[PDB]
């Protein structure tokens, strides 16, 4: 079985299981919460696809990790050159990230959705997060307690204080899904685009960033305890405003 | 059933920011004025309420709350300017300049035996709604904290009296009340202190990392 | 004619008021609504968020992942005792939730509260666990004997998500005083029956996921402040 | 009976307000209107004249009348660039137009501009120039590569007057800050791609137009003070 | 749509003149009172409102704000009188002549306990529409600037305590607002500086020819 | 226009008065009202109470 909308399609999508998102579609938008016209050239209509990612390593004391949107793409596909050249734009996104799971090992792994961040970087002067750390890109924060760019700006690598300055377990307020393994082995989630201003940069300005916080740790007494991360993203409602050239 | 909204939870008069005027005993040119710019996280039990949302949507209620005391020569008997001005524009800071002399700026005048002082205020940021966080940053690339869209503009308190002044404590307490209270996206509590305006910090001033959380000791006997 | 008249009450200082006063600039045109998801009128939408609870809020366990979750064992050896919490929202440890905290802004307070606890381990693990709940009247008993005795349900670890009971208010009256009350209210108490049955070459060690949620009917009346955080130091001018 | 009390807010000073006070003299009878043309209700119509662009502002044509004029030559070795101009109408050279010390009287502005460019010279001169616009998201690229590359249309001298195409308000919210963007908005370029074809015995150099006027959809809210003059020398009393 | 108009660009509270009046240590006769006649075109904030247009008609909002400041025995328990002479009739400077004391002219009070002084003016120009610029001459030759039809009357402040007196600053401050606003043929803005009322100089003071225009240096990289 | 004279009598203190002035906090909602006897509106059912009377209150 899979989900029909492009040439381009991935396997095991089984069952959309979700909590729903406060009752929102994904909503293609119209020229009614818009200016006049602001269309100059439309973009491909099977851009709607899905996109496999590298996958990360698993360790065996799992701290958790994030990435952000649209930060994590921004060398991917085909719409990689143009939100950069095209002015402001918006998007949804189709989440589909999970791993091979077998009815002997142990793991579960709670994944959410907030697209604020705030994390103490310096000490009692002006504090500020760093450029490099806000875009990782596919790679993104391999979270370790390690020394990074020597002692200088520096958001701290704290799980439960939930990095923007919240209680762990009650960051759940956002859409949230609790993943098993004998009720669920893959993960689906439903996000629209949601901001103040229509239209914002993606070369500064962060639209979303996904949660990856672990409540169970890989802890298996076996031969082998390593399992990838397959992360599958499909952008939704790709729409820019912006001619330019295409090699500067 | 109707009192649970958010209409009654950011509903309260609270004060914000502590104005204090001290009259020097001499002085060349009239530079006796607070500097304050607007600001919503202020103090932890007004901030710790806009913690709890991402955007908000709702029109702000100003009272002003001047105190005068007596110290020489029955000294009190005065009336002081209080000017609003624009999100945007700038602001001088003299006597009579090109701001406080204008017919743009918003001028209310108070003296002691009137009511007290209390207006409303219109919408104030650029965009549909007001910027509590803002994530990254906008057209510039290192500040964060205080941007250019979350602006609501500028209070200053001036002297008119010239020649015949004397030293005396005008406390000039500014009290908050929300209007069209529409917000959405709720947060979770913040968990410790807070040091700096627009700013959550963990790591500062070398304190041991000690949250609010009561702890127990075998979660057995309770 | 007119009726000049200083009325007694009005025209002084008021905390709380409603102004038909007339705008500063209202010349001004705001900017339009757009369709943004979050929208509440109500303080229900709030409550109505699972908010998971740290059962394990020791000193041992305060800085880890391991705060959160229940501590299991396989051995058929240790005490049959897990946990004694409260039934309280402004009380530990259902005072650092969701719930809890949004109760500290307020005097008086009502409601159920519901309770669902699945499993965190493998697949190939069932356990039978009692959930019981005990009258506040008199000091709370625990033994293994007090395990069938007054609302008593025994959930076995399967397929389908745990599915919550009757957990009433209890009181005469619709309100009750938002002060900590370690004696005044319930006690939501958990006990081993049955002990993690595995088999050759399996991971003995396993957890157990711990979430509560507000119920359809809530009636919170006088907002207050909150107990938990306070400011005197530095602050931002 | 009557209601005597002071309502906290009112009966105090306040800047801007609307009242319904009796007059001083209403006896006396105003004199009656005739009818007088350029009258205006809304602030559109001074934006819908067509406001002369200074494009050769600088400190050598400051004090001449080719400092609105365009500087053309009909040799063909210099390079193709003409001018680099910004969009923003609270920005130089459109800050002194009739619609751009408008702007400034305002804090929250919107709208299209219209733009046409005729020839200046002699009849018997005819040159394809390019008319482009760029996004203001990466810095301006200025080569004779990005010609044809995003809104791109050749006008060529003929008899017509130029017909504008579409220079639209590219953001995401209905108002943006007046403050001087130089990196905000987009850009006004304008390039050689042809050299003013002449022939025997016809004087080489000659000029161009540069008008600028506002659309249709204005929406401006609230206003402000200017920054282009300060007084505080010697007034008159 | 309906805020981008004329009624908002010129209704706004904007001081026009500061009148400030002293009271000397000992007079003769009553002759303390500031020396002002009507002006649309006095400052710069205000004035290039005006200079955009040639023709307006609109009636005139004066808002009184006067300062009260103790100095010597808790000198300010007084009541002052501000009167109102209609354009054309002629106007004395004593105590009691016969404009002070007359059933012709707008007279108001104000006393410290009551609210700030606030009234509304009827129609001022004798003609269909108010003069802001006056071209040529009228029925003099030499004049220009101000015109017999332009008139709008006069505003004086006077003194009421005879022998009980003593040195005290009253900065009574005008603020100007507009009613019933419309005008007609638009104007361009003014480039330089003013010094004199009704004129607009260039070859003033021996200063350099520097207009606002700011200059850009090869306008091609901006 | 707008009637603005300070009436002779009203404006000052009084101490038997009846005023319709807006509540501190309207927002509470007060609990119920539930069936309880003894209910008095008027001064008449406590005069009807039978009082035994002291007809030999004296030192003895």
């Amino acid at each position: 079985i899979q989900i029909t909308r492009g040439d381009s399609t991935i396997t095991s999508q089984d069952v959309a299981n979700a909590i729903v998102a406060y009752g929102v579609w994904p909503h293609y938008l119209s020229s009614k919460d818009a200016s006049a016209i602001d269309k100059p050239s439309q973009p491909d209509t099977s851009s709607n696809r899905f996109y496999t990612l590298r996958s990360v390593t698993w360790s065996s004391s799992s701290k958790g990790w994030w990435w952000k949107l649209p930060d994590a793409l921004k060398d991917m596909g085909i719409f990689g050159e143009n939100m950069f050249y095209h002015y402001l734009g918006r998007s949804g996104y189709t989440i589909h990230v999970q791993c091979n799971a077998s009815k002997f090992h142990q793991g579960t792994l709670i994944v959410a959705l907030i697209p604020e961040h705030q994390i103490a970087s310096a000490l009692h002067g002006n504090v500020n997060v760093g450029y490099n750390y806000t875009h990782p890109g596919e790679t993104g924060r391999e979270v370790k307690a390690e020394t990074r760019l020597n002692p200088d700006l520096q958001p701290t690598e704290e799980y439960w204080l939930n990095f923007d300055g919240t209680l762990l377990g009650n960051i759940t307020i956002f859409p949230h899904q609790f993943i098993n393994l004998r009720s669920n082995n893959s993960a689906t989630i439903i996000a629209p685009y949601v901001n103040a201003v229509p239209m914002d940069s993606m070369r500064s300005h962060n639209n979303w960033s996904l949660v990856i916080i672990p409540i169970c740790p890989l802890e298996t007494s076996s031969a082998i305890n390593t399992i990838p991360i397959t992360i599958s993203i499909s952008p939704m409602c790709a729409e820019f405003s912006g001619a330019r050239a295409k090699r500067q | 059933r109707d009192e649970m909204s958010l209409e009654s939870f950011l509903g309260r008069s609270g004060c914000i920011h502590e104005s204090k005027l001290e009259v020097t005993l001499a002085n060349y040119n009239k530079e006796n004025f607070t500097v304050w710019a607007i600001n919503l996280q202020e103090m932890a039990q007004i901030r710790r309420k806009f913690e709890l949302f991402t955007y908000t949507r709702f029109d702000s209620e100003i009272t002003l709350v001047p105190c005068i005391s007596a110290l020489s020569q029955d000294i009190g008997h005065i009336t002081m300017q209080y000017m609003y001005v624009p999100p945007g524009a700038p602001v001088p800071n003299s006597r009579d300049d090109y701001a406080w002399q204008s017919g743009t700026n918003a001028s209310v005048f108070w003296q002691h035996g009137q009511a007290y002082p209390r207006f409303s205020l219109p919408f104030l940021s650029v965009a549909s709604a007001y910027y509590m966080f803002y994530d990254g940053y906008d057209e510039q690339d290192q500040n964060y904290g205080t941007a250019n869209t979350n602006n609501m503009g500028s209070l200053c308190s001036r002297i008119v009296t010239e020649k015949h002044i004397h030293k005396v404590h005008i406390m000039t307490r500014i009290y908050h009340k929300a209007k069209h209270v529409k917000a959405w996206c709720p947060r979770p509590p913040r968990a410790l202190e807070y040091t700096r305006a627009h700013r959550t910090n963990f790591k500062i001033e070398d304190r041991s990392i000690q949250t609010a959380i009561v702890t127990r000791p075998i979660i057995t006997t309770a | 004619g007119l009726p000049v008249f200083i009325t007694p009450g009005s025209g002084q200082f008021l905390t709380t008021d409603d102004f038909q006063s007339p705008c500063a600039l209202p010349w001004y045109h705001p900017t339009k609504e757009i369709s943004i998801p979050g929208e509440v009128k109500n303080l229900v939408e709030i409550c109505q968020v699972d908010s998971l609870v740290p059962i394990n809020n020791t000193d041992t366990y305060i800085n880890s992942e391991n705060m959160y979750s229940v501590v299991l064992q396989s051995s058929i050896n240790a005490p049959d005792k897990i946990f004694s919490i409260r039934t309280d929202v402004a009380s530990q440890p259902l005072a650092t939730t969701l719930i809890g905290e949004i109760s500290s802004y307020f005097t008086h307070w009502t409601g159920s509260l519901r309770f669902s606890f699945m499993f965190c381990g493998t697949a190939n693990t069932t356990v039978k666990l009692l959930l019981a709940y005990t009258p506040p009247g008199i000091a709370e008993p625990t033994t293994r004997k007090d395990a069938m005795l007054g609302t008593h349900v025994i959930w076995d670890v399967g397929l389908q998500s745990t599915i919550s009971m009757v957990v009433p208010w209890i009181s005469a009256s619709h309100y009750r005083n938002t002060s900590p009350g370690r004696s005044t209210s319930g006690y939501i108490t958990c006990w081993y029956q049955t002990r993690l049955v595995i088999p050759p070459q399996t991971p003995p060690t396993a957890r157990l996921l711990c979430f509560v949620s507000g119920c359809k009917d809530f009636c919170l009346r006088m907002a207050r402040d909150t107990n938990l955080h306070l400011q005197s130091g530095a602050i931002a001018q």
